């Protein structure tokens, strides 16, 4: 009896997991190449005197 | 992500068994119809039994 | 920096441009779709200062710039500004010259033809891209969201397209393209913020309102009850920090703007709203299609990022839908990035490699070839 | 699946093909005589999909397909489509094929001869069957029914044959063929359901109304009394579930469709109905035959599943028939399947083993051989 | 006030509503089938302004109204709005109250029963008309044409009817009622013009497109040759003036939209098109009745004004039709108005005075009487 319902469930999960894998493949393939920068501030610390430019 | 994924896997499990419950609900309903009809016939065949058996007599 | 000639992927709207490479799961950079221009007379010299600023340059220097975008309601009308956006996107942030990489661009299914045709022409003639392919935003949304069947609800900055797809096929007669979008929500919010005493009339102010909307606004599930308390008490207000250190508190405006999606009359639009519009796309499809579309309303794009929207849409659609039937909304975290991601997917699939216009076919036929090769 | 070279049997109509192997009393599976084709443009890739769908595939994916039937009134008009249906029937689902098995086909006595010639050619040249026989559907019904005598109303999908058989012999002068069958009854039903506000035009809709007929309709022993109540009271109405969760409520249309069997004028046919037709097949036979045919009215094929048909037919014939005479009706549970079943019986009978056309005689004579060797 | 109590005659379509009195050769007035309602908040007081507008009022004040159509695919779905239309049509504009005159309305012969029943009910219960008769639209087309025999293909805004009539008799088994119509051509044109860069979605925009269609579109008897040039050169484009002074030009789209009547797939419809339905209305009739229907293809209703439709409907039928046979299209100036004119003709016949439902019989039987007395 249950062959048709089994096949229907199988095809449903197959298509869903298919779309899912189409996503997760290139998801995991590139998941560290997507980093960012540090954004540090100088805080005017590395100068031991007056600047050479006109602003100081 | 893993807990949600677990939730999704748990829903996927659930959807197979919810779908199974539904397949069984559908089969039950089909079978309920077949029961009222199988029993309808049990009775109808007996109704006809009596109509024909009465004619037999 | 890539070790393969992977396709470049860009999703270009009236809001922002998301760009990166095929095979990735996020854009490498996001830019506003903006070219900025100074609106003041320079006084000092030796100050650098550009004639025009692009993308993030335009945003970083926005205090004195008027900011214009090339895309209106989904269509590029100013190709020169997109050329500048793409040059910056590709060469400075993605660090790639398109000459060695094929490119995938996107448009809505009923977008005027000039969009896909001009995009094809610029990438082949000013960037010398080896191949081109203009994708359907609805296709990309379905791959990224894990579906083949459903209603794509992109509700973006430009338009809401409302397009049904079944088994990977278009059902174009049932597309309810709607002139209700994120840019109208930004405009509506500033009018109601004006009612509260805060004037937002310049570009910098406009972009701030857009930022306020994105962080403070929501739809919730019951407008009238939410308004009954939001309009009565400060307990439902939220402060937003303006760049100069001052704040604005937003009360029922926090939801009255987003409500426009369900009540388009708020911006003067002749429409029943997104839940009824979604419903109509389903109702215009055959009954053996409808069951799968009801169970698969899928959110993509943007504005689908409002709190309560996936849950209110399910409530509003199930309220219009026949009984027995199961109504569900898919609203993945790949929100706002899912069209771009789908672009990455379509480009990385082996099932798509035959779909590219090459820079041979292109020159023999001209840019009109896009209408024979893409969709 | 099978360990012997048993004959295969296929009952191919404009509805479905019943198929299985000889020396069963039921088909192994049913294969709708349908080839489905998409009526929509694909947008997504990596979606699988077929160029064409057959049988149950055609029905399962029907939401976007147009569904066509290769057989009209018992005649194959499109045999390329039947070869695809047959390939699926044999190699994918029944797991048997003419290539390793002899094959029996079921046909009406006045089926245009060219139709048997083409089916004969296909099974011998496309499926390489070692042998063939085309049998009379009335014969098959009589074997399945336990009779050698009777009027067989084979109720096909596109035509009803109505042939009297006595002591195993045909009485062809008394055949009363009628261009009325289950598919025409469906047409009447959809027109009257259209009057109620439920039009059925497109493929999904065409399949639904056929399904409504099969599950809700009946003939009843007395049409006028059934209507006096059904046309007056909601207690005779039944709500049928449509695929999208909506329902259709049907009243006296529930019996007016089936009634076309007794009233062919309902669909524009110049006929007095199946009971008059049965009556004439009996009445045109010699008087020493008539008594045995009155005692043996054999219902077969489809539409005989309608409640009240055994009583409606016996009473109408009795009314037309001479008095004293006993009019009897055969309407076994082997209904709709009895033609296929008879094919199994005939193919397997020891008395029939020499009745097969071999694939020797076939090539020497060509396909026209069926006209000399079968009937 | 009138010389005689002749019937008032009114043809209520999904597009236009037309009325005048029985015995004349034209309606006095034509109105769109519209009831309009303000979609804006009023600010000035003492500006007049109605809560709802009817017919030409609704179209004339449309700048701030949303306009609804009470009739779809040939039937009334909103009887309250039709009540407003009938009051305006008969009393405000023809200056005759139905109370003192019989009223003749119309509907297709396979038009859902609820509509012919509701028209009968409203005119008797809200207008107190002394008598009613709902005409068969095909009959009226034949009366206006001066034919008793032919296929009436009325290609209106709502539904295409396709009915064969021979010697004043219908052949109902051969009616191909089809849900393909002028309203779909208008929406298709809004979408194709969007593709050209001229988006149309709102009521005002739809009314502009309907005006563009009515002045610029055509069918083309040979569309392949026509599009080969129209799609290649601006010399085939025609300019249209929009209400605000804008100019739109249309090329092959100018005939591609009307082409949908032959190519229904353009709007997602599963159909053979109007020429094949004409063919089947002829072909499904007996052979002694087809030789007259082939020679009498009767064109009626609106959309019939497109140049090339008559020749395009005759060429396609000729191609489907048997050789030797003469195929002829009848396409009189009384086009689009032929049903109203036929209504006037029917109403004035002396033999038609025995066909009326009186406002006596109506109350004794109720509105279901329309099926006992009209059709």
């Amino acid at each position: 009896m249950q062959a048709l319902l089994g096949a229907r469930a199988k095809e449903s999960l197959d298509l869903r997991a298919h779309l899912k894998q189409v996503k997760k493949e290139d998801t995991e393939k590139e998941n560290r190449e997507v980093g960012d920068w540090r954004k540090n501030i100088d805080a005017l610390s590395g100068m031991e005197g007056r600047k050479k430019k006109f602003e100081s | 992500e893993e807990a949600e994924k677990a939730a999704d896997e748990s829903e996927r499990g659930m959807k197979v068994i919810e779908s199974r419950a539904q397949k069984d609900e559908e089969k039950m309903e089909i079978q309920e119809i077949q029961l009222k009809e199988a029993k309808h016939i049990a009775e109808d065949a007996d109704r006809k039994y009596e109509e024909v058996a009465r004619k037999l007599v | 920096d890539e070790d393969e000639t992977t396709a470049l992927v860009c999703d270009n709207g009236s809001g922002l441009v998301k760009a990166g490479f095929a095979g990735d799961d996020a854009p490498r950079a996001v830019f506003p779709s903006i070219v900025g221009r100074p609106r003041h007379q320079g006084v000092m010299v030796g100050m650098g200062q550009k004639d025009s600023y692009v993308g993030d340059e335009a945003q970083s220097k926005r205090g004195i710039l008027t900011l214009k975008y090339p895309i209106e309601h989904g269509i590029i009308t100013n190709w020169d500004d997109m050329e500048k956006i793409w040059h910056h996107t590709f060469y400075n942030e993605l660090r790639v010259a398109p000459e060695e990489h094929p490119t995938l661009l996107t448009e809505a299914p009923l977008n005027p033809k000039a969009n896909r045709e001009k995009m094809t022409q610029i990438m082949f003639e000013t960037f010398n891209v080896p191949a081109m392919y203009v994708a359907i935003q609805a296709v990309l949304s379905l791959y990224a969201s894990g579906r083949t069947t459903g209603i794509v609800l992109d509700s973006g900055d430009g338009v809401t397209h409302n397009v049904p797809i079944y088994e990977g096929y278009a059902l174009p007669h049932a597309i309810m393209r709607l002139d209700l979008a994120g840019r109208d929500l930004t405009d509506y919010l500033m009018k109601i913020l004006t009612e509260r005493g805060y004037s937002f009339v310049t570009t910098a102010e406009r972009e701030i309102v857009r930022d306020i909307k994105e962080k403070l606004c929501y739809v919730a599930l019951d407008f009238e009850n939410e308004m009954a308390t939001a309009a009565s008490s400060s307990s439902l207000e939220k402060s937003y920090e303006l760049p100069d250190g001052q704040v604005i508190t937003i009360g029922n405006e926090r939801f009255r703007c987003p409500e426009t999606l369900f009540q388009p009359s708020f911006i003067g639009m002749e429409s029943a709203g997104i839940h009824e519009t979604t419903y109509n796309s389903i109702m215009k499809c055959d009954i053996d299609i409808r069951k799968d579309l009801y169970a698969n309303n899928v959110m993509s794009g943007g504005t689908t990022m409002y709190p309560g929207i996936a849950d209110r849409m399910q409530k509003e659609i199930t309220a219009l839908a026949p009984s027995t039937m199961k109504i569900k909304i898919i609203a993945p975290p790949e929100r706002k990035y899912s069209v771009w991601i789908g672009g990455s997917i379509l480009a990385s699939l082996s099932t798509f490699q035959q779909m590219w216009i090459t820079k041979q076919e292109y020159d023999e036929a001209g840019p009109s070839i896009v209408h024979r090769k893409c969709f």
